[PDB]
RNA sequence: AGACCAGGC
DNA sequence: GTCAAGTACTTACGCCTGGTCATTACTAGTACTGCC
């Protein structure tokens, strides 16, 4: 739903790389191979988190019960 | 399950220091038996394993 | 260059702000157009939708006084217009109730049903038009009577629904019910049928017969079966209530129009006068009618005989003469898809149906397989919802006569012209039709006093799960054959037949007891839901070489018959008939012709030796099965059907085109598989029972049902916490918006015997993966 | 075998051991005598000619060449005349009279030899309303006989009538036997398999068939003629070769008791509600169905 | 992979005693009604074939 | 222990018990599964005490 | 018993009925300008720079193997130019059956499949 | 489950023999002469007569299946184990197939050599009313591929018209699994009550 | 080859009727030709009379919106032909003996057993006991 | 045996599967029993 | 007006009576009430061959093979 | 306790 | 007395889990209200 802290297979902290990854794809126009490599994701167990994370919490957060719309 | 009809219950949440590990440093997080393949002939799961790992690299 | 791609920068942007214009992923909405577009067709369209046309077929029903040899006053009561309103709530001025509010109340999202009556007296002295609300009718979501109709995915979020939320389902008592599709015999086409159960009708019944399933313009059905007798004659068969009737057809042939007795001979026999099989079996028919019925020598005397017999069971009034109730037999039973003012066209089709039955017993034809999807048609669930709405306002229009039946019998204070008398009797009848529809959706049972033209009686509604989005999209593509066929120890109805190429998915079928019976569509198979044009097509068949059906004297397999939607347009030879099957195909794809639609199905059956009955059959009506294909001269999209497909050579890939034998090619060889069958990766490498398991298990996964889970109130719901998009995925995965609904996790899977705890089918997980949130769900 | 005790078996057979002395050519020509020949199997086509105006039928029927059917079926020209005379017209009259009752709801000259007039005179004498008969006495190619009706009768088909009587008229039928086939010798022994069970009629062919080695398929037809213990032996050998096709090994101690339970009364009792009506325990019968 | 909805927690029904049926005094059908599993006809005869007879009773 | 369909008599046997501490599932050895005809794709099977 | 507008024709035109002359019933679609035509094949022809297919339909109104099977009886005017009668010229009290039936019909060329542009390697 | 470059050359040259098997088997059944062309009007007349009968089409589909299964045995006995890239005992696929751990030789035949003839209820793939077996094939062709003989291993993959024939045989195994046990379970139910 | 055309009769001159095989009539039986001036979708009515029959016909207004039948009279010595724009009329023979035969208006339970099912008859045989 | 959806009489509470002999005498629900999914286990 | 074993009326197409179930010299139409003589209705002749599939045999199968 | 529906092996 | 043609009748794998639905018309009565 939101970015997983501490990837599943080895245990490297991964959860802080998500918003830097969207920076390294949008502002600095890099492909997904370089942008995972610059974030220190060398093992492919780490590399399949940030590559394939859906980040579906942004679709959840548009249903706010505590504000008029 | 996989996406190729390879269903099966979990059997023991096997501890990390008792799992196989690579020269890369990783350890898998699902072990599957190879004997579930030849009677079932789900080679689309074998070629997904190449296509998955070549994709994440 | 990427061979495929996830779009991270696009799918994150579409999560932040949904599009203020029309929705992205429009291919997801084309998978529910058979459900949405059928409910639209019963409310709007030509002639006021398919519920105003179903009112007109019920007509006027009368009941007389006992006040004095006239009977009294007529009371020609009727309905003339039914209309559905959008759901509104009453808290003074009415507010718009949105179905988010209806899920939380655990009520039924339903709109107002408004019938207006026609309380006529004395054949038109005065009329009392009074609009009467008949309870809350359950409206389905994202139709033209739902408030989610023309909403953007931005505005669907602001009304709490979901961004790419497809409708297609009814909310009944807070439960998202859903009416299934049903596969059934094609309309307007008499298929020659061999059944051993045709011989149990009585004495000397053969096993040969023919069977047309006509449909009225309000999508209500009626069968008309001809049996062959070994005595030498034939026998019509129908059913009005839930019981059968058996008429000799020469009575029906002499009732439909004014006939010379050689017209019955000239219609069956063409120029093959020297055919001794066909003459001698026809000797028994006409002499056997003059023997049994020595009277009845013109049209108006046959018609009074047939009206007197079926008078007491058609609930005919004491007003109706025997002659005008005889036409009421013919207007509502025999080949009703021509309707009134089609007595000649009903007559020619009967003479066609005799000769096809005489050519069946001669061995010169083959029995048409009723289980093969060549001869199949779809009940859309919306048209079933209009078939049931006709017979609940037919019964309601009869309940207000059974109330002035007792009022005549018991009471006396009766004045049919009084406004307060109408307002007193209508407070005594059960007007609540919307509860009789909500009972249908909540239960599935089909309570009708005139049991409809389909076999089963239960299981018409199934709870749409929303247990997974793969499960939820699968309810809108599933096709069930019937509950008659499940409780049946045969095998040949469950087989995968090659006529289902690109219509039924070969893979997506549940293992176990519903195998072969419940099966889904290929994803490009779309169902026609509205009447395509017919009107200009005979004007551009007569100039092409067809001599018309009123100046012909032709029948039999030696010629070919030209039929647009079940009526004979004319007669033409086999050699010319194949030219104007190919010329209309070139003219319907080249869309410069103003009368041939692209959505037309031109089924040409070439002449053979003891094969199917030859003839050119054009179909353009509702409820057909259609799929796109690419036509090789002037490369464009051509839209074909199952009856059409079994005589043309479409090639599966543009490299296997062979010289001068192939006409079409598929756009891709992936539009034969279903929604769920295209999403399994490298499907052409698995054993086929293992591809059929992923279609079953993959829609049983713990995934994400939606994102409106704060505003849902469903009794059980499975949500997986952190889902991912796959590395290995088909290009249809990113096309149906399946990134909106993750279902699993890219797991580092080691194919190894290492453990001993995973041998037979078992598997194990890393422990400290599951300590880190691997595969978590609530 | 087990559940229904079907004496009306779906496909009865019979194994006939050929002797070690008689020839293989002496077998596949011997089976042409046992295997039945319908009158359907010799007729090319039947051309009727109905005349009216005193309705009168001309039932002309065309065979094949005598060098063609007597080679295949070994049917003489004289025997084909008797089946028409003494089997076919008698069954044709049994259907025409059956209908008229219930409807009330190229060739040579004639005087070649007077035995043709005499043989015509018997058919007019013995039958009901046949007024002519002739048979191809030099080639056997055609038979032709008139058939008269009155004007009271409505129209008969008399082709569908004539066909079905040709399908029921038999040239040379051994009773309850349809076809005798000579397959290849499976595991040494010479074997002749028929498509019908009649042990009495196969006891006449001593010189061709070993009569003391005839096993069979129908476990009730061998119960009728070879006593009880041959049906007990047939039921084991017919239930052994249903596990032998599928290569399933099940021992002869289970197949013995299922045999001996089904023949425990001397008759052949199934395992169903009919075969258990002869039993002491009433709650066992009240538990089954 | 995929996680299916067939968890163990919708299983592991166990009964020592509990509610009984009214007109038979037999255990009740159901996991949620805290009832027993059935030993039907196909389990009864296979409990005769061992020759054990106190296990049948 | 017992597993449906109880076709032959060796689909309903008698076992000793070793009580295991962790999770809510029965633990069967592989030699027994040839005679119960049991795979581990979600088979459940009875336990009569 | 005459419905609305159905005016009865007072006077009619010529019909010269006497290897002799033969009566042809020829079909035309409604979009054919018959008011100036000169040729007719036995095949195809040209009308307004467009080809039309022409066949022989003798074996529908009659048969090609059997005499006297005609149905379309021709109506001719009387010996008054005032009313219509059955055609009769043989003193047999039988209608004058048609000999040759020509059916002018539309046709259009389907292009052949270009095997070099759709068979992509 | 790969084969050598020598092995696939063996495989793809025995499968070239199957390009004329469906016509030689058709001309044997219909009793026309050998070396008749596949578009012979005398052949196409009698093949249409074979389709209309159930019993005459049972022997067309039995002689042709008897020959394409003889092509199958030539492929498997040459390519296995002699044309395998990794051999026994290092070949983990064939090690658990020879030793009976899990699988069979007919399974590794479909994985590594040839998927084979797709058998229906004793027959080949069922035919339409027109004579086509599928819309991809011309009406009444004497090709072995058109009657369900597929030449694609699971390692390389099956063509979309071979995939649809493999779904017919796959469903039939699931239909006999589900509904036909109601016929055998009542056999043991009748057999036990008498013998209890 | 080729066929030459002399003239085209643009007026209603002759017509075509199609009854059945073997339709004859006495020679005094003459016919009537009717016409309403629409555009060139003409709709005619045939009417005729002898003592004991009526001969009435009509055009097929559903099929004459695109057809145009023409009768020709060909000289085989020449190649010339005339063209007569003649309609083709659906026609029928109306009798006079059985024309106005009619029963009553309303002939004042078991009545639906002439057209009933094979076990509908067996159940009402039980209803008489 | 009674002409008339219908109400089950006292014969039909005995006859078939879902009767009394087959459903409640030849096979019964039992106490002291469990049922759960199985997982494989060596070291047993 | 004679096709097969049956006859029709020349004036309205009605199926006439059986000419041997009706008395001498006259056959009357039941709708026109026009009368045809019994002469010109001399004999009703009809040939009817069996359907060339009605007799399946081993010897029939050798017809097209040879 | 049933009727139906959805399943699991 | 013997043999039929047609009927009437019974069967149809085992176990396990979830959900939903469930009598309708009417008829006479007591009470509400519009009325003079
Ligand atoms: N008596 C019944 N047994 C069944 C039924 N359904 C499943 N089963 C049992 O469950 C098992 C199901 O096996 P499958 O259908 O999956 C065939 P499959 O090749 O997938 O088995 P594996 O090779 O073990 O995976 C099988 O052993 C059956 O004995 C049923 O309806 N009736
Ligand atoms: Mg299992
Ligand atoms: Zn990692
Ligand atoms: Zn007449």
């Amino acid at each position: 739903m939101i970015v997983p802290v501490r990837c599943f297979s080895c245990g490297k902290v991964v959860g802080d790389k998500w918003e830097s990854y969207l920076n390294l794809l949008q502002e600095d126009e890099l492909d997904e191979g370089t942008a995972l490599s610059r974030l220190g994701l060398k093992r492919y167990c780490c590399r399949r988190m940030i590559l394939t994370h859906v980040d579906l919490i942004e679709k959840f957060l548009r249903y706010n019960p505590l504000e008029k719309r | 399950s996989s996406r190729h009809g390879q269903k099966g219950v979990c059997s023991r949440k096997w501890p990390t220091i008792d799992m196989p590990f690579s020269e890369t440093g990783i350890q898998p997080d699902i072990i599957i038996n190879p004997h579930a393949f030849p009677s079932r002939m789900t080679i689309g799961m074998f070629v997904e394993s190449l296509a998955g790992k070549a994709g994440a690299l | 260059a990427r061979t495929a791609d996830f779009r991270t920068l696009e799918r994150e942007s579409r999560f932040i702000n949904p599009p203020k214009d029309k929705s992205a992923f429009p291919l997801l909405q084309e998978a529910v157009q058979p459900h949405i577009g059928s409910f639209n067709a019963l409310t709007e369209g030509p002639d006021g939708g398919l519920l105003n046309l179903g009112v007109k077929d019920i007509g006027e029903k009368v009941i007389f006084d006992g006040k004095p040899g006239y009977l009294g006053n007529k009371l020609s009561v009727s309905v003339e217009q039914v209309s559905i309103a959008k759901p509104m709530s009453n808290d003074a001025v009415e507010r718009k109730v949105y179905p988010s509010e209806s899920r939380q109340r655990l009520t039924s999202y339903r709109g107002k049903l408004l019938l207006k009556l026609k309380w006529s007296v004395n054949n038109g002295e005065e009329n009392l038009f009074e609009v009467r609300d008949c309870g809350g009718l359950p409206v389905m979501l994202q139709s033209n009577r739902c408030h989610l109709n023309k909403m953007s995915p931005y505005e669907l979020v602001q009304h709490k629904e979901e961004s790419d939320e497809i409708g297609g389902y009814f909310i009944v008592n807070g439960i998202e019910k859903l009416i299934r599709m049903l596969i059934v015999q094609r309309r307007n086409h008499p298929m020659a049928i061999i059944r051993p159960s045709f011989a149990n009708r009585g004495a000397s019944y053969s096993h040969y017969g023919i069977q047309i399933r006509s449909v009225r313009p309000d999508q209500t059905s009626q069968t008309n079966v001809l049996h062959y007798l070994n005595d030498g004659q034939v026998t019509f068969r129908f059913s009005w209530r839930k019981n059968e009737y058996l008429v000799p057809v020469v009575m029906i042939l002499k009732a439909l129009c004014h006939t010379s007795d050689r017209e019955i001979f000239d219609g069956i026999i063409g120029n093959d006068v020297k055919d001794s099989f066909l003459t001698d079996r026809l000797e028994l028919l006409l002499r056997g009618f003059k023997k049994r019925y020595p009277h009845l020598q013109n049209r108006t005397q046959v018609l009074q005989y047939l009206g007197d017999k079926f008078r007491v069971v058609f609930q005919a009034s004491p007003d109706q003469s025997d002659l005008e109730v005889g036409q009421e037999v013919l207007d509502r039973i025999v080949l009703v898809h021509l309707g009134k003012d089609g007595s000649q066209d009903k007559f020619r089709m009967l003479l066609f149906m005799i000769r096809k039955l005489y050519s069946l017993v001669a061995g010169e034809c083959s029995p048409d397989n009723p289980d093969a999807t060549q001869h199949q048609e779809v009940l859309l669930g919306g048209f079933l919802y209009g078939m049931i709405l006709k017979e609940k306002i037919d019964e309601y229009l009869q309940n207000i006569i059974a109330q002035v039946r007792m009022d005549i019998n018991r009471g006396m204070a009766i004045n049919f012209k009084d406004k307060r008398y109408m307002s007193r009797v209508l407070m005594r009848v059960n007007e609540n039709i919307g509860s009789k529809m909500q009972y249908f959706l909540s239960t599935g049972n089909l309570v009708s006093q005139s049991g409809l033209d389909l076999q089963q009686v239960s299981g018409y509604t199934v709870v749409a799960e929303k247990i997974n989005f793969y499960r939820f999209i699968s309810h809108f593509r599933m096709v069930h054959r019937g509950s008659f066929f499940a409780q049946l120890k045969t095998t040949t109805v469950r087989k995968l037949l090659p006529e289902s190429w690109g219509f039924l998915c070969p893979v997506h079928t549940p293992d176990g007891s519903p195998c072969g019976l419940l099966n889904h569509f290929a994803h490009k198979c779309r169902i026609s839901t509205q009447q395509s044009d017919v009107s200009r097509i005979p004007s551009i068949l007569y100039s092409l070489g067809v001599a018309p059906a009123s100046h012909t004297f032709a029948a039999g397999p030696s010629l070919c018959c030209v039929q647009i939607d079940g009526k004979i347009i004319g007669w033409v030879s086999h050699e010319q008939g194949k030219i104007i099957a190919d010329t209309l195909r070139y003219w319907k794809v080249e869309g410069k012709t103003p009368g041939l639609p692209i959505d037309l199905e031109i089924g040409y059956v070439p002449p053979s030796t003891r094969g199917q009955y030859p003839g050119l059959y054009l179909f353009g009506g509702h409820s057909r099965m259609l799929r796109p294909v690419r036509y090789l001269p002037l490369d464009k999209e051509d839209i074909v059907g199952p009856f059409e497909q079994v005589y043309m050579n479409i090639a599966v890939t543009p490299q296997e085109i062979q010289n001068n034998v192939h006409t079409h090619v598929e756009f891709t060889p992936t539009n034969i598989l279903s929604i769920l069958a295209n999403l399994t990766p490298f499907s052409d490498f698995n054993q086929s029972p293992r591809n059929m398991y992923q279609c079953q298990m993959g829609k049983q996964t713990m995934g994400t049902p939606g994102v409106a889970l704060c505003h849902r109130s469903d009794n059980k719901l499975y949500r997986l916490q952190t889902g991912q998009t796959p590395i290995v995925k088909a290009n249809l995965y990113d096309d149906y918006g399946m990134d909106n609904f993750p279902n699993g996790f890219n797991a580092v899977v080691a194919v190894i015997s290492y453990t001993g705890y995973d041998m037979d089918d078992a598997m194990i997980i890393n422990k400290s993966a599951d300590e880190r949130g691997f595969g978590y769900g609530t | 075998i087990v559940m229904t005790a079907s004496a009306a078996i779906k496909t009865p057979q019979m194994t006939l051991p050929i002797w070690n002395d008689v020839s293989d050519e002496q077998a596949d020509t011997f089976c042409k005598s046992i295997s039945k020949v319908l009158l359907s199997e010799v007729i090319d086509k039947v051309i009727v000619t109905e005349t009216t105006g005193a309705r009168s039928y001309v039932i002309h029927m065309r065979f094949f060449d005598n060098n063609e059917y007597s080679e295949e079926y070994d049917v003489s020209k004289e025997e084909l005349q008797n089946v028409i005379s003494n089997q076919f017209i008698h069954l044709l009259e049994a259907a025409i009279v059956k209908e008229i009752k219930k409807q009330k709801r190229v060739e040579a000259n004639n005087n070649m030899n007077k035995v043709q007039r005499d043989r015509q005179s018997a058919i007019i004498s013995h039958h009901r309303f046949i007024t002519k008969y002739n048979f191809d006495d030099e080639s056997g190619k055609w038979c032709e006989f008139k058939l008269e009706l009155a004007a009271d009768t409505e129209k008969l088909l008399m082709v569908n009538i004539v066909e079905e009587i040709c399908r029921k008229s038999i040239i040379r039928q051994i009773p309850h036997i349809d076809r005798c086939v000579h397959p290849e010798p499976e595991n040494g022994k010479r074997v002749l398999v028929t498509e019908g069970v009649n042990f009495q009629a196969m006891w006449d062919q001593e010189a061709f068939i070993d009569v003391d080695g005839i096993t069979s398929n129908d476990v009730a037809a061998v119960l009728k003629t070879y006593g009880v213990e041959a049906a007990r032996n047939t039921i084991v050998n017919e239930i052994n070769n249903v596990f032998s096709r599928y290569a399933i090994s099940v021992s002869f101690r289970h197949l013995d008791l299922i045999a001996d339970m089904m023949t425990r009364q001397g008759t052949y009792l199934a395992f169903n509600r009919q075969g258990m009506e002869t039993s002491t325990s009433s709650f066992m019968k009240m538990s089954y169905e | 992979y995929q996680r299916l909805r067939h968890m163990v927690n919708d299983k592991f029904q166990v009964r020592s005693t509990g509610p009984v049926n009214s007109l038979t005094m037999q255990p009740v059908k159901g996991r949620k009604r805290h009832g027993g599993i059935r030993v039907g006809e196909m389990e009864r005869d296979a409990l005769i074939g061992h020759g054990t007879s106190f296990l049948l009773q | 222990m017992n597993r449906q369909p109880t076709l032959h008599k060796a689909s309903m046997m008698g076992h000793k018990v070793r009580v295991l501490p962790n999770e809510k599932t029965l633990r069967l050895h592989y030699a027994n599964t040839g005679a119960y005809n049991a795979d581990f794709d979600g088979d459940e099977m009875n336990m009569h005490f | 018993s005459i419905p609305d507008g159905f005016k009865k024709c007072k006077h009619l035109k010529n019909f010269p009925l006497n290897k002799q002359q033969q009566v042809w019933l020829i079909k035309f679609p409604s979009n054919v300008d018959i008011s100036k035509l000169k040729s007719l094949p036995v095949t195809t022809m040209t009308i307004d720079k467009h080809d039309y297919k022409i066949m022989d339909d003798t074996d529908i109104e009659s048969s090609l193997t059997q005499d006297n099977l005609s149905n379309m009886t021709l109506l001719v005017p009387s010996e008054s130019k005032e009313s219509l009668k059955i055609a009769s010229t043989a003193k047999d009290n039988a209608p004058l059956q048609f000999d040759k039936v020509f059916s002018v019909s539309e046709t259009a060329k389907i292009p052949a499949i270009d095997y070099s542009k759709v068979r992509v390697p | 489950l790969r084969l050598t470059a020598e092995g696939n050359k063996w495989r793809t040259d025995i499968l070239k023999t199957s390009v004329d098997t469906g016509r030689e088997a058709a001309a044997e059944v219909t009793n026309l002469d050998k070396d008749t062309p596949a578009d012979d009007p005398e052949l196409l007349k009698r093949l249409q007569e074979i389709l209309r009968d159930n019993n005459k089409s049972g022997i067309l589909d039995a002689v042709t299946s008897s020959k394409v299964n003889a092509i199958t045995s030539q492929v498997v006995s040459k390519c296995v184990p002699d044309g395998t890239m990794k051999k026994f005992p290092c070949n983990s696929m064939q090690a658990m197939a020879l030793s009976g751990a899990k699988g069979s030789n007919v399974n590794v035949s479909q994985i590594m050599c040839l998927l084979g003839q797709q058998a229906l209820e004793g027959r080949r793939v069922p035919v339409m009313v027109s004579g086509k077996t599928l819309p991809s094939f011309k009406p009444y062709e004497t090709d072995a591929m058109a009657g369900g003989y597929v030449k694609g291993r699971f390692y390389s993959g099956i063509k979309p018209q071979e995939y649809y024939f493999h779904c017919m045989a796959g469903r039939e195994g699931l239909i006999d699994t589900a509904v036909k046990t109601s016929r055998s379970g009542y056999l043991q139910r009748c057999l036990t009550k008498q013998l209890e | 080859s080729e066929i030459e055309i002399e003239s085209v009769q643009d007026q209603p001159s002759v017509a075509v009727g199609s009854f059945f095989k073997g339709f004859r009539a006495p020679s005094d039986t003459t016919f009537d030709l009717y016409k309403k001036k629409k555009s060139e979708k003409d709709e005619f009515v045939l009417h005729g009379e002898n003592e004991r029959l009526e001969y009435e016909g009509y055009t097929d207004s559903s099929s004459q919106a695109s057809n145009q039948y023409v009768v020709g009279l060909f000289n085989p010595e020449k190649k010339s032909i005339q063209l007569y724009k003649a309609p083709v009329l659906v026609s029928k023979v109306v009798s006079k003996s059985s024309k106005n035969l009619r029963g009553p208006k309303i002939k004042s339970l078991r009545n639906a057993l002439g057209e009933a099912f094979g076990t509908k008859k067996a159940k009402k045989a039980i209803a008489d006991l | 045996k009674a002409q008339g959806v219908p109400i089950p009489g006292v014969k039909q509470a005995l006859e078939k599967k879902e009767g009394l002999f087959r459903k409640h005498m030849m096979g019964k629900r039992v106490n002291y029993a469990a049922r759960s999914v199985i997982s494989p286990d060596p070291n047993i | 007006s004679v096709v097969g074993s049956l006859i029709f009326c020349l004036d309205c197409g009605d199926l006439l009576e059986n000419p041997n179930a009706v008395l001498g010299s006259n056959v009357e139409c039941s709708q026109c009430k026009a009368i045809y003589p019994k002469s010109q209705f001399s004999n009703l002749k009809v040939v009817t061959t069996t359907a060339d599939d009605a007799f399946p045999s081993s010897l029939r199968a050798k017809k097209s093979v040879v």
